[PDB]
This record gives structure tokens, sequence and C-alpha cells, in this order.
């Protein structure tokens, strides 16, 4: 199943957005969720990273908090402060969702991880069709 | 000078990533 062991960091929510990809999108997103939002409320979770999905759960019950294929995951990036980690998803052909975290000490293994996975998920989908 | 974590911290800030694999199957 999973690439690496979850990753312990706090779930901001999901809201939706309007464009799959952009550094100004998912800026405006966090912006957005920190702001109607305090420290207290802020979910924690690990992010189970798979090849073909990533895997949101509750921080040691593990209670599914989200589950998202990498082929529709579009964009993600780290936000301007260092902490924040988003991707966006293509929900359905027109629909894109902005999911959110914070991340401790930062976003940099998280991100990273993420990464990694869809540029492995990448290369396997050009192998099986070729 | 910059550790690697740092470099890949700015590309991540500064441009994010962009997958691939959705590019993929949405050209097809």
């Amino acid at each position: 199943n999973e690439l690496v062991q979850k990753f312990q960091v706090y779930y901001l929510g999901n809201v939706p957005v309007a464009k799959p990809v952009g550094v100004d999108v998912i800026n405006g997103a966090l912006e957005s969720v920190l702001s109607s939002s305090s420290r207290e409320q802020w979910t924690p979770s690990h992010v189970s990273v798979a090849p073909a999905t990533l895997t949101i759960l509750h921080q040691q019950t593990e209670a599914v908090l989200g589950e998202c294929r990498v082929r529709f995951l579009s964009f993600l990036a780290v936000g301007r402060d260092v902490h924040t980690f988003a991707f966006i998803m293509a929900a359905g052909p027109a629909s894109f969702c902005c999911h959110m975290f914070w991340c401790e000490p930062n976003a940099a293994s998280l991100s990273e991880a993420v990464q990694a996975a869809c540029m492995l998920r990448y290369q396997k989908c050009l192998d099986a069709r070729s | 000078a910059v550790t690697p974590e740092e470099r890949h911290l700015s590309k991540m800030q500064q441009n994010g990533y962009e997958n691939p694999t959705y590019k993929f199957f949405e050209q097809m």
C-alpha cells in the first residue's frame, strides 16, 4: 500500500477553487481558510502517500478524512508561509477542490512525498500504455 | 549556501508542481 509512513500534520480542510493550477489559487484558498479558523479548530491528521492515492486520516484513530487519486491531482504547492501545503484535485471534469494542510516544522517532507508520487505515477502510466 | 530542503521549498513556493499524470489523461 503506502510508499512512506503517514505524515502527522494538520488538515485545514478543503474548498472549491476556480482553476486546476496556480500558486495564486492555492494561496487565495489558504488565506481564506486561515482567516476563518483558529489553531484549536485544526484537525490533527496523517497523510498516507500510496502509489495511486493520497489518503488523509485523523491523527491516531486513523479514520479516513479524504482519499484522492494521483491521476486527478492537477497541482500542488507549498504556500508563501512555509508551513502550508495545498493540492488541487479535479473533483469532476469541470470542478476543482483545494485540500490544505499546516505542517510542522514545515511542509517540505509532505510536498516532497506528494510530488514524488505524481512523478512515479506519470512514468507508470506512460509505461502501461506504451 | 542553500540546503536541499531549502531549494526544493522555493521551487514548491514559487511555481508549485503541475502533475503531468493529470495532463496525460486530460489530453485523452
